């Protein structure tokens, strides 16, 4: 539906390419080559050049700037002639129109303006809501964090107003993509798993690659019982999970309780989290926290288990299975204590009358700190 | 310029706010009761700035103007406006008010104010001539109310001192005026003073002085929120280098909690400054969203590369940023606690040893700690769990460190003492919401 | 417990909601 | 009791954070129905904790 | 068709049948359920691990003496429930009443 | 009520982060290829 400006593809290119072992790839060269031809990015290619320290190719910026400055020429003097001759709607569309090649050409700031401008004279509702995706994908694109939030902001706050639910449902992957980004994965699979039946926003992403993040955050947010009926029995989730088996066996081995490949299908999903444009601050944090419910998961059912038995079911080596769980118990995730002399390591769930105990204590603890510092106040 | 008129407006505005505090001074001192103070001083630091020199002239020519001595002491201390177009006579007192001898409340509150623009205007001399006789004043001045408005001047006193930067001059001085007011029962002013003396005291380094004066010294409980932080704090300073470094966080971080929510970005400052190396030294590595957080995000920095040395345990890279960073903490007044963490660094260990493992061989410990040899955890392994920092039994006949056998705390009698201190506080506040009720009486 | 800090904040809600009652009729006097 | 108190809470919250201003007084009078703020309130915080007290004092 | 409904049957005649073997004991090495069963200690060690999982009978698995600790499972105490839900009602009252308290 | 007297003495990154994400280590297919081998041969 919406336009493919600004390309994610590109985007997640160039990230590619900023990772040091893919920094010398050439593959991804030629795609994100690819797409700076094809689609005339000139100042695009001078930011890509810059921070890569690629060389730049002057005849095709010349070609690209005078076709960029002819283009933009004649986007200004067809902004002229609609001016002096048509209303407002041709206008709004001349503008409109204009900033589009501002984001076709990789001009971040020009793009920010020109629809910032558009937004200002813009009138009807509908229209008010393309100018605001517009301004989310270059977000993204850049990753430019205050304008993805902010447009976020006037994303809801127009839809409320008078919101179709195809917006709707578009600004609910978009709110995804960003709280991904953000280290925020319990909200992403709230809003992803709301829209992977109606997926309708193809522009950011493919569908096979929707649902394979999907599966990703669904997994670390989920807990057993909601994972099962929403992801596992999920109609659609599945159905576009016979197009990508790794993804398959990664999601159904941990509910199975195959661990010994869920860590192996582990690795991969941390290097492919490694080169995703978006997963990859976080990829470090999503391994160890699939780690820990894995290993949460196993010892929910047995009280005290032999490490030698944990090491053989996670196929893995006694010395690993015991240097983990002792690096998680520390910090406070997992439930247990390792005894190494037995290498026996007991459970230390708390019964529920415990659990609910310390929570009033907790919860209860905080209100009266809050009550002794109102106490104070008002008492004088 | 219409800044100044906005300032005399100000100015207006301030002597009607002042007007409101005389009023308020002058409603209390008839009124009954000395709450009515407290809201005029806590304007105070709100009204301290927003005042230039026409400020107090037309407020001394609007105030006292009895012509009293006080008129000779404080305008020729201040400068004094020229024929200004809107000579808007803010006279309070008119006539025989101003026949009568200001109220030692306003005095020393308008002589504050002169104190607070001395300070304002650096004039710490003047305002100490100006202070002291202000205390001279009320050092024989023996109302009930004027101890309130004495105190806040007493640490401005202290205040002016302090930008005086001499301490010990005041040292006696605080050290006695606080006896002035513990042999009168009162309240705020015995709170105020003894912050700014410990803050003396612990600016030359005397804590064995200062680990003396708390000791045999009470503070009001029934105390100003912004001093209890304040003493918290001090108290603090004193228990971490006493060695009770368990107590030291308690009230640190009691202290940090009593901190006025967002004014004194400071304060906070200094005082995770202490609570992370505090906490460090009793093998609790301290909480990240601290390092995070905007105010305190660079001035605690420089601790965060510490913190994370102490979980890596890498006594080298822990060396290193005492090298680098270490000479930034003496300004803070911790280089000599992080001295101590340095060989310190083991409990830790021993404490994420003794919380994840549950029957550790004592050969395994001394891999997992880095210690040279199986024979020197059993010292440091017996005195962590000598210390009190483990919960375990050095079984030696076979080597190997027990942990404690945890039981259900809620058929024990645990749970039922920590509900008796939560429900004596909550019957407490009770009876001091009902106890005061201030019903006012009936009109 | 529960009993008990549902006595205090209802306790300091009455004093907040009567420090305001004498307090505006404080300034309302003017 | 506790869970018919706890009830009597979500309209404490409801009733206070409410607080609406339009003639509170007048708010205070024309919502006395023997309601939710306080008589439904720490009412059963005397009965709920007279009868706990006296049955430990009792136990013990 | 036949192998996805039929191996969901003999998954699920498994448990029927193992919580009538568990149904008198109290504590059964998990090497006899096998032979109760007749199914590899394996294959009952993770049927019962994914049956205590997923909330089908109220156990434990101990490795280090081969048992499954059966047990009941007490209620959730609703009082403590209707308290900490109070609390938190509670706690959004101090709430507004601070703005109260800011009016001053 | 500011406290003058305590003198009040690039990372923009939103998501809270814990201590554990600090620690440097190999990456996990790393460990797992080295454990797997370790044991696999």
């Amino acid at each position: 539906g919406l336009p493919k400006n600004p390309d994610l593809r590109i985007a997640q290119l160039r990230f590619l390419l900023s990772l040091p072992e893919h920094r010398g790839d050439a593959a991804v060269r030629d795609e994100l080559m690819a797409a700076v031809r094809d689609n005339n990015m000139a100042p695009y290619y001078e930011a890509l050049c810059k921070s890569l320290d690629w060389q730049i190719d002057v005849d095709l910026l010349n070609k690209m700037k005078k076709a960029n400055e002819d283009e933009l020429k004649r986007l200004d003097e067809e902004l002229e002639d609609a001016e002096k001759n048509l209303g407002e709607s041709e206008i709004r569309d001349a503008m409109m129109a204009k900033a589009e090649y501002l984001c076709r050409i990789g001009d971040k700031e020009g793009a920010l303006t020109a629809f910032r401008k558009t937004y200002d004279k813009t009138v009807a509702l509908g229209h008010r809501l393309d100018i605001v995706f517009y301004l989310l994908r270059i977000g993204l694109f850049y990753m430019d964090n205050d304008l993805i939030t902010r447009n976020t902001e006037k994303a809801k706050s127009l839809i409320e107003e008078g919101g179709d639910w195809d917006r709707r449902n578009r600004l609910k992957v978009y709110q995804g993509l960003y709280c991904v980004a953000i280290r925020d994965f319990k909200q992403a699979a709230e809003l992803f798993l709301d829209t992977v039946s109606t997926f309708t926003s193809y522009e950011l992403m493919d569908y096979k690659t929707f649902v394979t993040y999907t599966v990703y955050v669904s997994m670390i947010a989920l807990e057993r019982p909601d994972l099962r009926e929403k992801v596992i029995k999920g109609a659609e989730i599945l159905e576009v999970l016979h197009s990508l088996p790794a993804v398959r066996q990664y999601l159904f081995s941990l509910y199975e309780c195959r661990y010994s490949v869920f860590f192996q299908s582990l690795a991969v999903v941390e290097q492919e989290m490694k080169k995703d444009w978006l997963f990859a601050p976080h990829y470090r944090y999503y391994v160890r926290e699939m780690r820990i419910h894995a290993y949460s998961q196993l010892l929910e059912s047995y009280r005290s288990l032999t490490l030698g038995y944990m090491a053989e079911a996670f196929g893995v080596g006694v010395e690993f299975i015991d240097q983990e769980l002792s690096r998680f118990i520390a910090a406070g995730r997992l439930h247990c204590k390792i005894d190494k002399v037995n290498e026996i390591v007991e459970t230390n769930r708390p019964d529920s009358k415990n659990w609910q105990y310390q929570e009033t204590i907790k919860k209860g603890d905080l209100l009266l700190n809050r009550v002794q510092k109102l106490s104070r106040v008002i008492n004088m | 310029a219409a800044a100044e008129h906005s300032q005399r407006e100000l100015d207006t505005v301030t002597l009607e706010d002042i007007k409101e505090h005389v009023k308020q001074l002058e409603k209390a001192v008839s009124g009954k009761e000395p709450r009515f103070v407290l809201r005029a001083l806590r304007m105070l630091p709100s009204t301290s700035r927003r005042l230039n020199h026409y400020v107090l002239y037309k407020a001394v020519q609007g105030f006292f103007t009895s012509n009293n001595a006080t008129r000779d002491f404080l305008l020729p201390f201040l400068e004094e406006p020229m024929d200004t177009e809107a000579d808007l006579q803010f006279r309070p007192r008119t006539g025989k008010a101003a026949s009568t001898p200001l109220l030692p409340e306003v005095e020393a509150y308008l002589q504050l104010l002169v104190v607070i623009f001395m300070m304002n205007s650096k004039r710490y001399k003047e305002a100490q001539k100006i202070s002291d006789d202000l205390m001279q004043k009320i050092s024989t001045q023996n109302r009930r109310a004027l101890d309130l408005v004495a105190a806040k001047c007493y640490y401005y006193h202290a205040r002016v001192y302090e930008f005086l930067d001499k301490l010990d001059v005041v040292r006696s001085f605080l050290h006695a005026r606080l006896r002035t007011a513990t042999l009168r029962h009162d309240a705020d002013g015995q709170a105020t003073l003894l912050n700014l003396l410990l803050r003396n005291y612990l600016h030359y380094s005397l804590y064995d002085q200062a680990e003396k004066l708390v000791s045999k010294s009470v503070f009001p409980e029934q105390a100003n929120n912004n001093e209890w932080a304040r003493y918290l704090y001090y108290t603090g300073r004193i228990k971490a280098i006493q060695l009770e470094y368990s107590e030291a966080r308690r009230t640190m971080t009691n202290a940090l909690r009593k901190a006025p929510q967002h004014t004194a970005v400071g304060f906070k400052q200094t005082v995770h400054k202490l609570l992370i190396v505090v906490e460090l030294l009793l093998g609790e590595i301290p909480d990240r969203l601290q390092f995070r957080q905007p105010s305190l995000k660079r001035s605690l920095m420089p601790y965060f590369l510490l913190t994370q040395a102490v979980r890596t345990g890498n006594l080298a890279k822990f060396n290193q940023v005492l090298d680098q960073f270490g000479e930034k903490f003496q300004a803070d007044g911790t280089y000599t606690l992080i001295i101590r963490l340095r060989h310190n660094v083991i409990k830790t260990g021993v404490r994420m040893i003794s919380l994840s493992y549950s029957r550790i061989s004592l050969a395994d410990i001394a891999q997992k700690l880095q210690l040279d040899s199986p024979e020197d955890a059993e010292f440091i392994v017996a005195k962590a769990i000598r210390d009190g920092v483990i919960e375990a039994s050095i079984n030696h006949e076979k080597g190997y460190v027990q942990s404690k056998e945890m039981i259900d705390i809620y058929s024990t009698r645990e749970p039922q003492l920590a509900f008796h201190q939560r429900i004596s506080f909550c019957l407490d506040i009770h009876n001091m919401s009902v106890k005061a009720m201030r019903f006012p009486p009936k009109s | 417990y529960l009993a008990s800090l549902i006595r205090s904040v209802v306790a300091l809600h009455n004093l907040i909601n009567n420090k305001i009652a004498n307090r505006d009729a404080e300034k309302k006097e003017g | 009791v506790v869970k018919e108190m706890l009830e009597l809470a979500k309209n404490y919250n409801k009733a206070v954070e409410e607080e609406d201003k339009m003639t509170p007084e007048q708010l205070a009078i024309k919502n006395v129905g023997k309601q939710d703020p306080k008589r439904h309130l720490e009412e059963h915080v005397d009965v709920l904790m007279t009868s706990n007290i006296v049955q430990c004092l009792a136990a013990m | 068709i036949i192998s996805t409904h039929l191996a969901k049957l003999y998954d699920n005649l498994l448990e029927q049948n193992l919580i009538r073997v568990i149904e008198p004991f109290s504590r059964v090495q998990i090497e006899h359920i096998s032979s109760l069963i007749k199914l590899s200690k394996a294959d009952v060690e993770r049927k019962l691990s994914q049956m205590i999982l997923d909330k089908k009978f109220h156990g434990i698995l101990d490795q280090g003496e081969g048992v499954l600790i059966i047990f009941d499972e007490p209620p959730v105490d609703k009082t403590y429930e209707a308290a900490l839900e109070t609390i938190q009602n509670m706690s959004k009252v101090v709430d507004s009443l601070y703005n109260k308290a800011k009016k001053l | 009520d500011e406290f003058e007297e305590f003198p009040a003495e690039e990372d923009a990154h939103v998501w809270e982060d814990n201590w554990d994400d600090d620690n440097v280590e190999d990456d996990f297919s790393n460990q797992l290829r080295a454990e797997l081998e370790k044991h696999g041969y």
